[PDB]
RNA sequence: AGGGCACCACCAGGAGUGGAGCCUGCGGCUUAAUUUGACUCAACACGGGGAAACUCACCAGGUCCAGACACAAUAAGGAUUGACAGAUUGAGAGCUCUUUCUUGAUUUUGUGGGUGGUGGUGCAUGGCCGUUCUUAGUUGGUGGAGUGAUUUGUCUGCUUAAUUGCGAUAACGAACGAGACCUUAACCUACUAAAUAGUGGUGCUAGCAUUUGCUGGUUAUCCACUUCUUAGAGGGACUAUCGGUUUCAAGCCGAUGGAAGUUUGAGGCAAUAACAGGUCUGUGAUGCCCUUAGACGUUCUGGGCCGCACGCGCGCUACACUGACGGAGCCAGCGAGUCUAACCUUGGCCGAGAGGUCUUGGUAAUCUUGUGAAACUCCGUCGUGCUGGGGAUAGAGCAUUGUAAUUAUUGCUCUUCAACGAGGAAUUCCUAGUAAGCGCAAGUCAUCAGCUUGCGUUGAUUACGUCCCUGCCCUUUGUACACACC
């Protein structure tokens, strides 16, 4: 019943954020993951993603 | 501010008729799941419960879960005016 | 009266030429020169912080004959009670 | 239901991803060393290595139900469509998730860094390991930041046999 | 800021006893929450009707 | 009910390969003491899942990359298989980690 | 001082960059704001930082409390809430007033205590990462020397990519690091196969020219095979063999064989010690401090990061004939992709073009997609002219995305056609499918790539060396230095 308290968040960085700690820069989008590029890093192994070349 | 007496009482009565709640960090959202109320609503009569003792709160990727403790079961039994230590709420109930 | 963007139009000395006649200030080529990094072993703070204030928190070399001696009773006491509670009773 | 095979396992990785951290927090007192998710049809089954489970299983199921309703309710699950079981963590001083929790609970309870490293160190070579290192950086009562490795047995930083051996 | 709230008793009725019977006018509407709303101005305060309101008294 | 062919193709999807190809040799192993036909384990190309980041979460230092990877193997044996008892030996012991689905069709 | 090492050093060369025009980052200047962090290598197309709103931190203005909880007043004679229209306001914010309804311990007002903060402190810190250093270095057991700190091992020489080994030996025998390991690429006419990959007949057709060449079609409307492809399990290379040299060592070089004889190519991992390297502005990582309602919270509207006398960095487009244009030939590889909703898009139609519309296939070895990609090749037109090179600037119109395109988001069609005639001082990268030319996919993405991470196409010159320059390492010497030449 407050009109006045919202504005369009359906494309862009602040359509988007990460789902562990809410940033909006660095975000990877890729396969749906919608985790930042840090803490992608701290959880790739328990992901999947692990490094072999 | 005033939060009214049916979406604080739908509130206290799932958390007695569920054990736990688990919500969003993510304000506006105006309706939550499986409650008739806002999500703003649901966090902080929560957050209200638990400065008071009778819920535990952990957050864990966003969102905010939510477990009744001992002595907040007894507070929404004299709250909601429930028959005395019949119904448990509601962990041991069904299946015990 | 006018003001704003009708008055930038009517504005003089604005506009490319007439910044062209003026030279360029030396502050146009400097540097930050290290960001005051040049002292950066030699501390800006000037402690020299005290013989007891790291003993006590990280360990003192003349409590070692303390330090172990005990460390291996409960690590063993934590054996002793890790077998216990493994089936006994 | 629609949804890609790269994006079905990713989404499962962050489900178990989400699971791992989630539980790292809410079982960090009952010796939480893993979870292991088991996606089977009609069901699927939450397994919790807890070193101590009489307590993760509570009290005549409470503490898993309750930890039931938490994950069918974040994750949607239909009711009956996800269990939970919690079952103990045998060669408990060869895991590192566990140790590192057992000394965190050592230095926040009131016990000095030295007496709590050669505590867990030397109960994981008495627990039958072939090397041990405990690294604790921060400060304590000092301003300057300090490092000391509590390192005693064996161990080995390259190549593939660290991901082969080594709990970190 | 809001409204003092003054200690009113029951505001918009003539009164019940004043010679002989009751004096009550403003006869019943299809408004149950018949009642009186807000008046400013030749217009009323339109608070239950949902879509349509069509009275300008 | 009775010994007749369904034409079921059961896709095996799974990150590791070592689990995936235990159960795409079961099905082997299954439809060989059946005595059903079968189309093999066919070896689809491995699904790679590259990420590329930058190693600093700040963005100072040389300019370092990781590639994290996700490897997909994926197999699928087609199948033609009195569908009861073949049903009865499938659904029983499904595989943690290796996802499978089982699709029949009309042809 | 001696001796080593490395195209982040040189040699011999290649390709550049620095000169020009733009693109972007930085400093500065300007500004309401032009948010900031970072300043030799290790700051500057870096923060994945290609910002119209959001992001956003900055600036000009407006809301809201999302001020938990405890205690005391205020209250049910109502503590408080939300509003119609007008004024007000960018605002269709009851923000606030006029007005008089509504409403009901959910509050209001203070004292404590919290919450929040992309606010400060990377000189309080964790974690992560950068550099030393991709360097070869580090350590204990017993024995020897020394009162001892310590030292010898762990080294004069030769070799290696390597403290890699051989050898010398008061040391002997080991451990971490190097290597082994893991991943990827190159081989498998040997196995296991497959309509989600092909090949061969033809079950079976059906075409065109013909008398078999090129085709198009069906896998209980066929059968067979695995060479090609895929991916399971294996095999292969270990410098094999043979010569030459070496202390007949460790090795190195040549030849032959071989899929491979540069650690087979290339990465991933990577010790001990650190640096006052960066990050509090990645996090609900966090201590302390600052603020907390006239907010540094949050949100809304608009501006700003892009503002332009200028200095600098990485680049993109060129100076043309080994080249531009037009036609024609026409060939890859790594990805990604939608109902847990509008993604990759074939085909048809409309349009110069951009694009529009009607359908379709695809949750993907199945459809986009043979990604019919660009350089390239051939045949034409040009003809050494700042020219038909270059396309900067600038004008006019048409579309797309988006709530919104102005300071041009981008594309399209016409026009304008700037400097630039191969670049002082200096300086970067690089040893074989490598440099370089070429473009494609992904990332961020609603739109925007002169950017990065890959990927394939085309594919050379030059050396298989050295300490000459620079940087690093080790040994000897010196020291009145050990917050260790800051
Ligand atoms: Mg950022
Ligand atoms: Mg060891
Ligand atoms: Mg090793
Ligand atoms: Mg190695
Ligand atoms: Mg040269
Ligand atoms: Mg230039
Ligand atoms: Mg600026
Ligand atoms: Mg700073
Ligand atoms: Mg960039
Ligand atoms: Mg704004
Ligand atoms: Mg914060
Ligand atoms: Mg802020
Ligand atoms: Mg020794
Ligand atoms: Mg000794
Ligand atoms: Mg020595
Ligand atoms: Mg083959
Ligand atoms: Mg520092
Ligand atoms: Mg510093
Ligand atoms: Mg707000
Ligand atoms: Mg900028
Ligand atoms: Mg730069
Ligand atoms: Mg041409
Ligand atoms: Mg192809
Ligand atoms: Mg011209
Ligand atoms: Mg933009
Ligand atoms: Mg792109």
């Amino acid at each position: 019943e407050n009109v006045w308290f919202s504005h369009p968040r359906r494309y862009g960085k602040g359509s988007r954020q990460c789902r562990v700690c809410s940033s909006h820069t660095g975000l990877i989008r890729k396969y749906g993951l919608n985790i930042c590029r840090q803490c992608f890093r701290e959880k790739a192994n328990d992901i999947g993603f692990n490094k072999f070349r | 501010m005033l939060m009214p007496k049916e979406d604080r009482n739908k509130i206290h009565q799932y958390l007695f008729q569920e054990g736990v709640v688990v919500a969003k960090k993510d304000f506006n959202q105006a309706k939550h799941e499986e409650i008739d109320t806002k999500n703003l609503y649901v966090i902080k009569a929560l957050q209200s419960l638990t400065s008071k003792g009778y819920v535990k709160t952990q957050f864990s990727w966003q969102y905010y879960y939510y477990t009744l403790t001992e002595e907040g079961v007894e507070y929404l039994r004299e709250y909601l005016n429930l028959p005395e230590h019949i119904v448990p709420g509601t962990y041991i109930q069904e299946r015990n | 009266r006018p003001s704003g963007n009708e008055g930038a139009i009517r504005d003089k000395t604005a506009g490319r030429r007439n910044n062209r006649s003026k030279d360029v200030t030396d502050s146009a080529t400097t540097k930050k020169s290290n960001t005051r990094r040049a002292t950066d072993r030699h501390s800006r703070t000037g402690k020299t912080d005290t013989k007891k204030k790291v003993n006590q928190g990280w360990g003192d070399d003349k409590k070692e004959l303390s330090a172990e001696k005990e460390a291996q009773a409960d690590a063993a006491a934590e054996i002793a009670e890790d077998a216990a509670e493994a089936e006994d009773a | 239901a629609l949804i890609s095979k790269k994006r079905k396992l990713v989404a499962d990785g962050v489900f178990y991803a989400e699971l791992n951290e989630f539980f790292t927090r809410e079982l960090a007192e009952e010796g939480y060393s893993g979870v292991e998710v088991r996606v089977t049809p009609t069901k699927t089954e939450v397994i919790i290595r807890a070193t101590r489970t009489q307590d993760v299983l509570g009290e005549n199921g409470r503490r898993i139900n309750e930890l039931t309703l938490l994950v069918q309710k974040r994750f949607k699950y239909a009711p009956g469509t996800i269990v939970l079981y919690a079952e103990r963590v045998q060669d408990r001083g060869l895991s590192a998730v566990a140790q590192a929790e057992s000394m965190k609970f050592k230095l926040l309870n009131g016990l000095a860094i030295r007496r709590a490293a050669y505590g867990v160190v030397r109960y994981v070579m008495e627990s039958g390991a072939k090397g041990c290192e405990v690294v604790v950086s921060g400060k304590l009562r000092a301003a300057r930041a300090k490092a000391m490795k509590f390192a005693d047995g064996f161990l080995i930083h390259s190549g593939q046999p660290v991901n082969d051996f080594i709990d970190t | 800021h809001k409204h003092k709230a003054v200690k009113l008793a029951v505001l918009s009725y003539y009164k019940v006893d004043a010679e002989g019977k009751v004096t009550k006018l403003r006869r019943e509407c299809s408004n149950p929450t018949g009642v009186f709303l807000a008046n400013h101005k030749d217009r009323l305060y339109c608070g239950k009707c949902h879509s349509v309101y069509k009275v300008n008294a | 009910q009775q010994q007749q062919i369904i034409k079921i193709r059961i896709t095996l999807t799974s990150t590791k390969v070592k689990q995936l190809e235990n159960v795409s040799s079961n099905i082997v192993k299954n439809a060989e003491q059946h005595n059903l036909v079968k189309k093999g384990p066919v070896r689809l190309p491995t699904k790679v899942l590259k990420i590329s980041t930058r190693k600093t979460p700040n963005g100072e230092g040389s300019k370092t990359w990781e590639t994290y990877e996700m490897r997909i193997h994926k197999r699928y044996i087609d199948l033609e298989a009195p569908v009861q008892i073949v049903k009865r030996i499938t659904q029983i012991t499904i595989e943690p980690g290796v996802d499978v689905e089982v699709v029949v069709a009309s042809n």
